[PDB]
RNA sequence: AUACCACACACAAGGGAUCGUUUGGCUCCUGGGACGAGGAAGGGCGCAGCAGAGAGCGAUAUGUGUGGGAGCAGCAGCAAUGACCACACGUCCCCGAAUACAGCAUAGUGCUGGAGUACUCCUUGGAAUUAAGCAUAUGAGUAAAGGAAGGAAAAGAAACUAACGAGGAUUCCCGUAGUAGCGGCGAGUGAACAGGGAACAGUCCAACAGUGUAAUUCUCAAAUGAGAAGUUGUCAAAAGGAAGAAGAUGUGAAUCAGAAAGAAAAGCUGAACGAUACAGGGUGAUAGUCCCGUAGUGUCUUCUUACAUACGGUGAGUAGCUGUGCUC
RNA sequence: GUACCGAGUGAUCGGUGGUGGAGGUAGAUGCAGAGCAGAUCUUGGUGGUAGUAGCGAUAAUUUGUCUUCAGCGGCAAAGACUGAGGAGGAGAAGGGUUUCUUCUCAUAAGAAGAGUGAGCCGGGUCUAAGCGAGUGUGUAGAAGCAUGAGCGAAGGAGAAACAG
């Protein structure tokens, strides 16, 4: 049934089809993060609370985000929080399981 | 007289053509005559001036000057030869862009890949010149 | 008064973006694009000449049509890998 | 208001980003001959019919 | 380092795939050189051309997997055979278009002539 | 009239007329007439080292191959391990006919839908206006609204004209002609054959298919078998070619010097030289010989086109008639 | 283009001196978008009126002190007012960065940065009045009529959180 669709949360809509030939490693961790973020705002929460920020791609989901993270950088993860900004990038908030740890994943990432 | 219909004897299409050309056609417009000698020692008549050749002015204020190119202008067709300058108030001293046609070749600067280029006018030549 | 006192009450808004055209002109309660009729099948009666050029194709980028004919001028080539299939056929 | 949809939104977001002037370096280049961005506006003189 | 298309052609599918994981990684480092810290600007063209090298040189190994398979059957895949156009597709094999009967000439053909001149 | 108000002239303000110039418009002619379920046309959002708009391009957002070859316009960095350009190909986010759908055909594969519609074909159908008012009539079978197709479309080989000593498909041009006629016989409307030309071409189905055997079309197997359609009727033959046309691209003659003066000579003055090339454009003022071409000459690539069988004289809710409405 | 001077009854024409910096006429004919004071003419620019008319409904303001560089701006001390159906503190519709920090006047002005985190709050669910794809019937095409997938409430119904 054809409708405007003007009250909707998600702005796709079609069913995929498949293809004769599909692209090789898919939607997948390297994709998933770009980079993250240190500045004096973030560097409270590393020594606080125990917890890293990033930059995601668009089309990420909180599962998504969690698998990548246990991929690249190799930390186990409790919480991940996520918010949409008015400068059109997508934020991920990530607690890991213990503390300390995020002090030693930012300085070996070169974050902080 | 011109009896090609294909091809346009407009005022307003040639000078379009001028200022609008890209690419290879842009090249043709650094073109400079050869001197007497080097006539001989190549076949070419003209070629597109380059960075570090030799030549001499032969209109306008640098008559009579002699220098080696410094840059090559493609945007405002320009060459910049050494030692053709003004001064300013502040005694700063600023080079002025000369027209390539005012210009003559007495030494050719053979960087890179300036022998092949020529080789391939020549061929081009013979090829023809010959049948 | 039907003048500027009337004027306060005016805050509703009876259209939003049509998802068909961008033209701000889809009415919420009648259900209809005052634009292009979405959601009928086909495009709106344009009111004139003038107005209809103004939506017309050349109007935007044309991508596919452009490629189309460089392609009919080559001779419909098609990926050089492939030739084998092409000749046959 | 605080409540939007997701398609108010992003059209929020665009309006935003483009209301720039033009960067400083951009002026010192040869062919450039622009003054004044002509498409920057002002939420006190215009609407963006967002709704 | 600068990959080079003529020395990748070499490889397998199955190495292909491993050398990507690679510059995919090498991508995430150089985006973190870009927000933290300063990136000369020659580094992130180098870092992207690296990636489209490899997906295009995947994709033609992949054609030719496809080629040797259905070269000499019937029914091969559409996308195999050139797009064209909708019309040029359905249109009528010159074979075809000449069968017909419907208002051929009797006479008249170009058969039953000869060279003649006139004084 | 010391100082206000007016007019004339010189200088400074204020405004953008005039003259000089133009990578734009308009008109006529010639070519072209190339979209979409393999997801179009149109909309949105992203992509640059510093990047708002516009241009270009899709998460491969300056990749691959071929032909060339010198820089990338600012600042910092890159480049014969290829700057930049031209031809093709690969990749091509979300909405949209938008479809995991609707209708429909075949043994099976499938096809249609939306966009465009200047020109062509089929329907439906005004009023302002003119009659010095107005109602039939006019404007007009025009505007508007719907359906449909192609590079053209429609039409087309006499149930045709004519009364001559006759001609001989259709379309187009000159003409019969503002004529024969239609009309509150008012305003106004209005064709045809001839005679002179452009271009030329004719053919199919039904009525009516071998009966000493459906000889016909399709599928799978196999080297000669099984099965589907069909007796409410299937089946009536040739390859083959050099011509013709349009583009792209290579080459392509012959000049130097001077007083005065100018920011600058190509002007002016003297002496030469080319021409099958004195069309036109660029160079610091008006250039055959300074630069790009032009006349003359080479190459290459595409496209278009061509020989076989069997037949006649009855095609129905039609032609026509009565009533009725529109039309000429 | 601007001052002067001469020629013609006149429409107009010629010269001289400054300014300007690249084009221009005299004779005979050809083609026209071919001459302005007016149209409550069209577009653009400027006067007199005139340093004039006005700029001050509402609670009210004073002193010192620092900046500001000349803001009744900020801070202290007084004097008042709205008076809990407030000129107080919050949500919705509507607006869209107006919010926070720094700098500059350009100031109801700009430029450069930063800022919105949910199983338990609200949307995505249910159904009201009602709307409707397709199918049937109809139409030159439409409208209309019968039936009916899907849709229809950020204040109606609707699993589960509170302090610091
Ligand atoms: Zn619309």
């Amino acid at each position: 049934p054809k409708l405007n669709r003007h009250k909707a949360s998600r702005l796709d809509k079609k069913i995929k089809q498949k293809k004769l030939i599909e692209k090789p490693l898919g939607f997948s961790s390297l994709d998933i993060i770009k980079y993250g973020i240190g500045h004096e705002g973030a560097a409270k929460l590393i020594e606080e609370a125990g917890t890293l920020t990033f930059v995601v791609d668009q089309r990420a989901d909180k599962i998504n985000v969690k698998k990548a993270f246990e991929e690249i950088y190799g930390e186990k993860v409790k919480k991940v929080n996520i918010n949409n900004t008015m400068k059109g990038v997508k934020k991920a908030y990530i607690r890991l399981v213990e503390l300390g740890n995020a002090a030693v994943v930012a300085t070996k990432a070169g974050i902080l | 007289m011109k009896f090609n219909k294909n091809v346009t004897a407009s005022r307003r299409k040639n000078r379009k053509a001028h200022f609008t050309s890209i690419g290879l056609e842009r090249t043709k417009l650094m073109n400079a005559p050869l001197s007497k000698d080097l006539k001989e020692e190549y076949g070419i008549k003209r070629i597109a001036v380059r960075p570090g050749d030799m030549v001499k002015v032969v209109s306008g204020e640098f008559k009579k000057k002699e220098g080696v190119v410094m840059k090559v202008n493609r945007h405002d067709i320009k060459i910049e030869v050494e030692g053709c300058f003004v001064q300013k108030e502040d005694g700063k001293k600023i080079n002025k862009g000369i027209h390539p046609s005012n210009l003559r070749i007495i030494k050719l600067s053979m960087e890179k890949d300036r022998a092949e280029i020529i080789n391939k006018k020549v061929e081009a030549m013979k090829s023809e010149v010959k049948a | 008064s039907k003048g500027t006192p009337s004027n306060g009450k005016k805050n509703k808004r009876n259209h939003t973006t049509c998802c068909r055209c961008g033209s701000v002109s889809f009415h919420k309660q009648k259900g209809k694009c005052s634009s292009c009729a979405y959601p009928e099948k086909k495009m709106k009666k344009m009111q004139n000449r003038k107005a209809m050029l103004k939506k017309t194709t050349g109007t935007g980028k044309m991508r596919h049509m452009k490629k189309e004919r460089i392609s009919r001028r080559a001779g419909y080539p098609g990926n050089p890998i492939l030739k084998e299939i092409r000749n046959k056929i | 208001g605080s409540i939007k949809t997701r398609r108010i939104k992003v059209q929020l977001v665009s309006a935003l980003k483009k209301n720039r002037c033009i960067p400083q370096w951009k002026r010192a280049c040869p062919g450039f001959k622009q003054q004044y961005n002509f498409t920057k506006r002002s939420w006190k003189r215009k609407t963006l019919k967002a709704c | 380092m600068k990959l080079l298309a003529k020395d990748l052609r070499n490889n397998s599918i199955e190495e292909l795939e491993k050398n990507l994981v690679d510059a995919k990684s090498e991508m995430l480092q150089i985006r973190q050189k870009k927000q933290s810290a300063i990136l000369k600007p020659n580094e992130l063209r180098n870092g992207r051309r690296n990636v489209a090298v490899i997906l295009t040189i995947i994709r033609e190994k992949k054609y030719q997997q496809l080629l040797e398979k259905y070269k000499d059957a019937d029914n091969i895949p559409k996308e195999l055979k050139p797009r064209m156009n909708r019309r040029k597709r359905q249109e009528l094999t010159k074979k075809q278009k000449k069968i017909s009967k419907v208002g051929k000439t009797k006479l008249y053909t170009k058969g039953n002539k000869l060279i003649y001149a006139f004084e």
